[PDB]
């Protein structure tokens, strides 16, 4: 991310049938597989780049990432359950407590007596 | 105040400044000349030049008409083409981007009269008026810049009547459908010329003009080092 | 590294001195080693003898304290013949040119019969090198007189290396012998001979004055006198066996100017101890060893920039005060030990002196610091960083090299109190010699515990102490001290520590059933302003409580408390700069506004915490088309807004933050851009109603934007939160981006600039803008000064009526330069500290020549490579070799947002430009020539208004501060949305009109803010005019003109500047009152 916080996604996807289709199957060349898969590789490289986690994970939630990834290997080959499957997380830059406050959104004592 | 004419034939029209308290017999100074063309929506024009701030139709409906009651001619100024006092409008994004919806100097506008026995009135009202200044600067005509256009400009922070952002949406959307409907099916509609040539258009193309800027926009590697005689002969002369 | 190479060997001849002085000065002393040989001797003499001999003289004998008094100085005094020799820079042979002027040390050996084995104790050895001094300067003076010499020589007392207890003799030249043209002064060291006293009688543990505490700085002072020619001889063998040891040398010299480091004494408080022979030394031990295993740090063939590297990297990472400290052999390997004596230490076992005695904890912390700063910069590769190490000196200005000054005026300053001459006592007194060193201690120990963790580096400065004393005195004499305390006033120079320094509660020990000896200590310091207090997790521990203001920080009162306590209930502690730039910071108007601190962005978490409740309601709402993503791009949003926001305060320009909010990537969107744009005001449409309808809460609006020239299309929706904060709304499609690079393509080859200007415009607000607020957002919390001083900073713009050209993220990226690129100087740590640097780094910014290209990452990646770095300077040299002048383009600003650099710095008028140039060589003037205080600070924010051809006066019909926010006031938005212009300010909509119909003539300019410098009631704006140098004189007539003029003859007008007074005063209306031309 641009926070520099080193992060691994995983993408799931399946191949439908049209609503006029009479196969009994849906299977995709392996031409179109390496094209979706490099379709899918730039929408996810291109979203964490340009955003942070803190933004990365407010995208995951409406899981916008799977429409975007939708419409765009569409014209490849029909697909159906789009899914970011897993993220981890691989490494961490040095902590900063001021910026987990302001993710979060000092205190005195009172006098013992 | 002894010029009336600019050797190069544009007329001074002087106008007497308004009063302000801010700023307590000064004047501004008009440049004009006869407008010719072959292009009819730019005949029957007069070259103006160094307008007044916010300067409308509306200006030059009293400017005039202060003109033809004082000189008792008729003179009737249709519009003012080409003003644009801020350059706004000095390029036309709709139309260079794509036809559809749209077929297409600084501090000058074109004056358009009615008829030309209205233009020439006015210039020969304007010359003599051209004169005044010279002999009685105080008749001569007091500029406003108070009109109803003025304020709507002077407004700036006003929000948009929503009622009428809808209606414009609206229109401008129906139109548009119309013409691209109308531009997708010239070009899928079996185009063949005269000489029975059949235009190869693909699909998802919409626009016959995009064809035509598509166009505008846009055996060595089979070749064989050594296969024949003289090829071989010719290395063997570099060989040694 | 060729290029370091030879960019040293630049440096070295540029500073190598002229030979032709050498001989010159050469010819004078060898002359005057014959006229200290003509000096006669003495008898033995006790005090009385000779105090008569010398009471009626005009030379006065100057003795240290404590002056010797009759029934103690019962030892007799003699002179006999030194044994003259030179040392210092000069015998090696690796001086260079000073323009202040160098110094040559000459050392007079005492004979050795003249002392006894125990004259180490009470000063005695002290007082017979002073007599020795005295007869010198008294028998020299006449022979100078025998031999004409007297005209031009001007002799005065000085202390060696600032030190108290080592009065020398100066000899300088005024205006055939007249060295005057060299630039130097003879130093006259009488030294003791070598081993004349035990030195492990002499060790630092050990005493030598009776009163046992042990007398570290006494014991150096006569240990090191007869020690001079032994490092000279030391030094010398060096010198011939790495041939790069003069080399080095100059650059250490030159490197420790800059930072203003000397070989003076710290103990005083002047920022010192560490000059070119402990460098010298260093080097020299380091060149047999240095490490834990006694290995060679340093090898012989070593160039200088590897012994220059070592030395630096030594100082940077291994500790030589508290843990560790390093031993070598001046007569044997240099060997690092663990044990650390609590205090900067270099011993040398031969010769049992430890060379850095005069350097203080204090001191040493911060040159550790420099050392380690530089060491980064030096191991740097992607930036060249020659002229940063070598040729920019921080030292000038302490408000810019220090991020709090405090000056302490102390009581009955023609001697100090009582009180205070009676802290000093005995037992101190043989610690600490002087009482300016005793009293810089006890004030620095105070403030340290104090502050505690609150700062990283502390310096104590005696402002005004004197070194050089007229030779018919016996000690300096200060106006204040008479005779008493050789200094005007104490300055306490800080260096905070922003993520901590505004704590609200100093945390202490914790509570035990016994007192522990640090509860204790922590009780005792503090008295009253102690307690014990309890916390939410349970914890029981002494702490005090504070309290934050907006017009200083809590250092501010600590010092004053701390001190007063333990130094004296009298002192006067006073910081008035930083508190004037505190109260030119706008003053919200929330609750509780004046107790907040500076470094709280609390306001801006308010506004965000609204828009996220905003933000749920979209994102719900059944659309056409999903909603990819809405990215907020406001200036609160990356805590850059001048004035913080404000509940329903919607008179300030900033109130509307703009949010860029994108659909789901569709095929429906319309191919043309006017089609696009009402496709996109559609979708507005349906957000208004169905947020009317669901939340009738919050209230909304349509305005209309024209930021992007030729594309007036662009609707943009308005929405007023119930919480009192403005969020206006635009719509980003992928088909408008490629729509515009349609555009540039298809327009004419003349036209293709102008279009790639709007492309250029569009950029800023659409694409690169959420790039900007993302990375200012994450950086701006490592730097928690960045966001007040860039706020400082745009105020300090609008006054001088540059805002009105200068985009604001424009204003951020020259703002954040000291931070990211703090070097040579440390990152700000102060609201003063910071604004200045920002100063100063555009006074000496040549644009012209010079690019500014910023690695915005937070503290050591995405920082820029070699590659990338290489990129940028390319683009910079096509861009100027196209435009040198720079008329079209000044500032090239440029990242790894913008790799063009062109995208925020276009557009701007060339006189602006230099206007913002200008003004901050003159603000920077200004410090120089009037330090820092009320009347220059005035003077920065005030506006001359003198140089604009004509200046026009307005008045707002209402004052809009109450309405902007700002506390010297609206609680809900007006029924009718049309009410909210009624409260607004459009003369900056006015002039930016006037200045697109009076481009070519005219270059108006006003202040965007007139709630903050529109006056008390913040109604007074003002449009301030510029004629062009063309349109000024009369011109022919012709249709190109372009601009309003009137004629003088048939072909000949000039500028009508009465009718633009006619068109400005209407187009103002009311709010025009008066006009200056
Ligand atoms: N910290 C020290 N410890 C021991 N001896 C010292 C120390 N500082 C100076 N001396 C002695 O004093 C002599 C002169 O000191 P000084 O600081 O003037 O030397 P320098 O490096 O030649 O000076 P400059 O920078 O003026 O050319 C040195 O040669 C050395 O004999
Ligand atoms: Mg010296």
């Amino acid at each position: 991310t641009s926070d520099d916080y080193v992060l691994r996604i995983f993408a799931i996807a399946f191949t439908r049938k049209q609503a006029n289709q009479v196969k009994r199957h849906s299977y995709a060349q392996s031409s179109h597989i390496r094209a979706i898969r490099k379709v899918i590789s730039e929408i996810l490289t291109k979203e964490v780049q340009g955003s942070t986690l803190a933004q990365l994970t407010s995208k995951l939630i409406p899981e916008v990432i799977n429409k975007e990834i939708e419409n765009a290997t569409k014209d490849i080959f029909p697909l159906q359950n789009i899914h970011v499957r897993k993220v981890k997380l691989l490494k961490q830059p040095k902590f900063d407590v001021g910026a987990l406050m302001a993710l979060h959104g000092e205190e005195k004592g009172k006098k013992v007596t | 105040e002894d010029i009336s004419a600019m050797k190069n034939g544009f007329i001074v029209v002087p106008f007497k400044l308004p009063d302000h308290k801010a700023l307590p017999a000064s004047l501004h100074f008009m440049f004009a000349k006869r407008h010719q063309s072959s292009n009819s929506n730019e005949s029957d024009c007069l070259f103006l030049v160094n307008l007044p701030l916010l300067s409308n139709i509306e200006h030059m409906k009293k400017f005039v008409g202060q003109l033809c009651g004082k000189y008792d001619t008729v003179s009737h100024v249709e519009e003012l083409l080409y003003n644009d006092e801020f350059g706004l409008h000095e390029v036309d994004l709709s139309a260079l981007t794509s036809d559809l919806m749209s077929s297409t100097p600084r501090n000058t506008a074109l004056l358009k009269f009615v008829d030309a026995a209205s233009i020439n009135n006015c210039w020969n009202a304007l010359k003599k008026y051209s004169n005044l200044h010279a002999k009685h600067p105080n008749e001569l005509f007091e500029w406003t810049y108070t009109t109803p256009s003025f304020t709507t400009f002077v407004n700036f922070y006003k929000p948009l009547d929503i009622d009428y952002l809808k209606e414009d949406i609206h229109t401008h959307m129906a139109i548009f459908e119309q013409r691209e409907a109308q531009a997708q099916e010239d070009v899928q509609s079996s185009i063949v010329d005269e000489d029975g040539f059949t235009l190869v258009v693909g699909k998802n193309t919409k626009s016959l003009n995009s064809i035509r800027k598509k166009i505008l926009n846009k055996i060595d590697k089979k070749a064989k080092k050594d296969f024949y005689r003289f090829q071989v002969r010719e290395r063997k002369k570099q060989e040694i | 590294s060729n290029i370091f190479k030879l960019q040293i060997d630049e440096l070295l001849e540029q500073v190598k001195l002229k030979q032709k002085h050498v001989l010159k000065v050469e010819k004078f002393l060898h002359k005057l080693y014959d006229i200290l040989q003509e000096i006669p001797d003495w008898e033995e003499k006790s005090l009385a003898e000779v105090d008569s001999f010398f009471k009626n003289k005009i030379v006065s004998v100057p003795f240290v304290d404590p002056k010797p008094i009759p029934q103690n100085t019962n030892y007799k005094f003699n002179y006999k013949k030194p044994d003259i020799s030179l040392i210092g820079s000069f015998a090696l042979k690796a001086g260079i040119y000073q323009p202040n002027g160098s110094s040559i040390d000459t050392l007079l050996t005492m004979p050795k019969e003249l002392f006894e084995k125990k004259d180490f104790l009470n000063f005695r050895c002290l007082h017979k090198r002073s007599v020795y001094l005295a007869y010198l300067t008294h028998h020299l003076l006449i022979l100078l007189k025998k031999d004409k010499l007297d005209s031009f020589l001007q002799l005065e007392y000085s202390y060696f290396d600032n030190d108290p207890l080592l009065p020398i003799l100066r000899i300088s030249c005024s205006k055939d012998y007249n060295f005057y043209k060299t630039r130097f002064s003879i130093n006259l060291l009488i030294g003791f001979p070598y081993k004349v006293f035990e030195p492990k009688k002499l060790l630092p543990n050990r005493n030598c004055i009776r009163i046992l505490p042990a007398t570290p700085l006494y014991n150096f002072s006569v240990l090191s006198s007869s020690t001079h020619e032994n490092y000279l001889k030391y030094l010398y063998k060096t010198k011939k066996q790495t041939e790069s040891f003069v080399e080095a040398t100059v650059l250490g010299r030159l490197w420790l100017q800059q930072r203003g480091f000397s070989s003076n004494m710290s103990h005083s408080g002047s920022l010192g101890g560490f000059g070119t022979f402990e460098f010298t030394i260093l080097m020299a031990a380091l060149l047999n060893g240095g490490g834990i295993n006694s290995n060679k740090i340093l090898l012989h063939g070593f160039s200088s920039y590897q012994l220059f590297k070592g030395v630096i990297k030594y100082l940077a990472t291994m500790d030589l005060c508290h843990d560790g400290h390093l031993q070598f052999h001046s007569n044997p390997a240099s060997k690092y030990i663990d044990e650390g004596f609590q205090t900067p230490t270099l011993f040398d076992k031969s010769t049992k002196v430890n060379i850095l005695t005069k350097m203080t904890v204090s001191s040493y912390q911060i040159l550790k610091e420099y050392a380690g700063e530089t060491l980064r910069m030096l191991n740097n590769v992607v930036q060249d960083q020659f002229s940063n190490i070598f040729l920019t000196n921080i030292s000038r200005f302490d408000n810019l090299k220090y991020d709090l000054c405090y000056d302490v005026q102390l009581p009955l300053g023609n001697n100090l109190e009582t009180s205070l001459a009676a802290t000093f006592g005995s037992m101190e007194r043989v610690k600490f010699i002087t009482l300016e060193n005793f009293l810089a201690h006890k004030i620095t120990n105070v403030a340290r515990y104090a502050l505690g963790d609150r700062i990283k580096y502390i310096q104590i400065e005696m402002v005004g102490q004197k070194s050089d004393f007229p030779i018919t005195k016996r000690k300096v004499y200060s106006n204040t001290g008479g005779n008493h305390f050789n200094f005007d006033f104490v300055r306490v120079k800080l260096i905070v520590n922003p993520s901590e320094c505004d704590k609200l509660v100093t945390k202490g020990p914790a509570h035990s059933e016994t007192m522990s000896t640090e509860a204790a200590v922590f009780k005792n310091f503090w008295g009253i302003k102690s307690s014990l207090r309890r916390f939410k997790d349970g914890s029981i521990t002494h702490c005090c409580v504070w309290s934050t203001s907006s017009s200083e920080p809590i250092i501010s009162s600590i010092v004053n408390f701390a001190l007063q306590k333990h130094v004296s209930k009298k002192a006067q502690i006073s910081n008035e700069t930083i508190k004037k730039f505190h109260n030119f910071l706008p003053l919200p108007n929330l609750p509780s506004s004046a107790k907040t601190s500076v470094l709280n962005l609390s306001s801006f978490f308010n506004l965000k915490k609204s828009f996220d409740d905003l933000y749920k309601i979209i994102f719900q709402m059944k659309l056409p088309l999903s909603v990819k993503s809405i990215l907020p791009v406001g200036s609160a949003f990356r805590y850059t807004s001048l004035c913080q926001p404000v509940p329903f305060a919607y008179s300030d320009p900033d109130f509307f933050q703009d949010v860029i909010l994108e659909f789901e990537t569709s095929p429906k969107w319309p191919d043309e851009i006017t089609s696009l744009e009402k496709a996109k005001t559609a979708f507005l449409l349906k957000i208004q109603e169905e947020l009317s309808a669901n939340s009738s809460t919050y209230r909304s609006f349509f305005s209309r934007d024209e930021s992007i020239p030729y594309n007036l299309e662009i609707v943009t929706l308005n929405i007023l939160t119930p919480e009192g904060y403005g969020f206006k709304f635009r719509v980003l499609t992928e088909r408008d981006e490629i729509l515009y690079l349609r555009a540039i393509a298809n327009a004419r080859n003349e036209l293709k600039p102008e279009l790639e200007a709007t492309f250029l415009k569009f950029t800023a607000k659409y694409l690169a803008s959420v790039r900007h607020t993302r990375t200012l957002e994450n950086i701006s919390h490592s730097y928690q000064f960045y966001s007040p001083v860039v706020r400082l900073f745009k105020r300090w713009l609008d006054t001088h009526l540059l805002l009105g050209h200068i985009t604001d993220e424009l204003a951020e990226l020259i703002a954040i330069k000291p931070f990211v690129d703090p070097a040579p100087y440390f990152i700000p740590g102060s609201l003063e500290n910071g604004f200045l640097k920002v100063l100063k780094f555009i006074s000496q910014w040549n644009w012209k020549d010079d690019p500014l290209i910023l690695d915005l990452v937070k503290p050591e990646s995405e920082r820029l490579t070699l590659a990338q770095y290489k990129g940028i300077q390319m683009n910079f040299t096509n861009l100027r070799n196209s435009d040198p002048n720079g008329t079209h383009l000044q500032f090239f600003v440029a990242s790894k947002n913008d790799p063009s650099g062109i995208l925020y710095s276009s557009g701007i008028p060339l006189p602006i430009a230099t206007r913002l140039t200008a003004l901050a060589k003159v603000a920077v003037n200004l410090l120089q020539t009037h330090g820092l205080n009320q009347q220059t600070i005035n003077l920065l924010f005030t506006p001359g208004l003198k140089d604009y051809d004509f200046v026009v006066d307005l008045r707002t019909p209402i004052g809009l501060k109450s309405s902007c926010g700002i506390l010297s006031a609206p609680s809900n938005f007006p029924e009718n949305l049309n009410d909210l212009s009624e409260k607004m300010d459009p003369t900056y909509q006015l002039v930016k009109y006037l200045n697109l119909k009076y481009k070519n003539s005219l270059i108006l300019s006003s202040r965007k803010y007139i709630g903050v410098n529109g006056g008390e009631k913040g109604d007074k704006n003002v449009i301030t005019g510029l004629i062009k140098p063309l349109f000024k004189g009369a011109h022919k007539f012709r249709v190109n003109l372009d601009c309003n003029v009137k004629p003088v003859d048939d072909e000949n007008v000039i500028l009508n500047k009465e009718a633009i007074f006619h068109e400005i005063a209407a187009f103002g209306n009311d709010m025009v009152i008066n006009f200056e031309t």
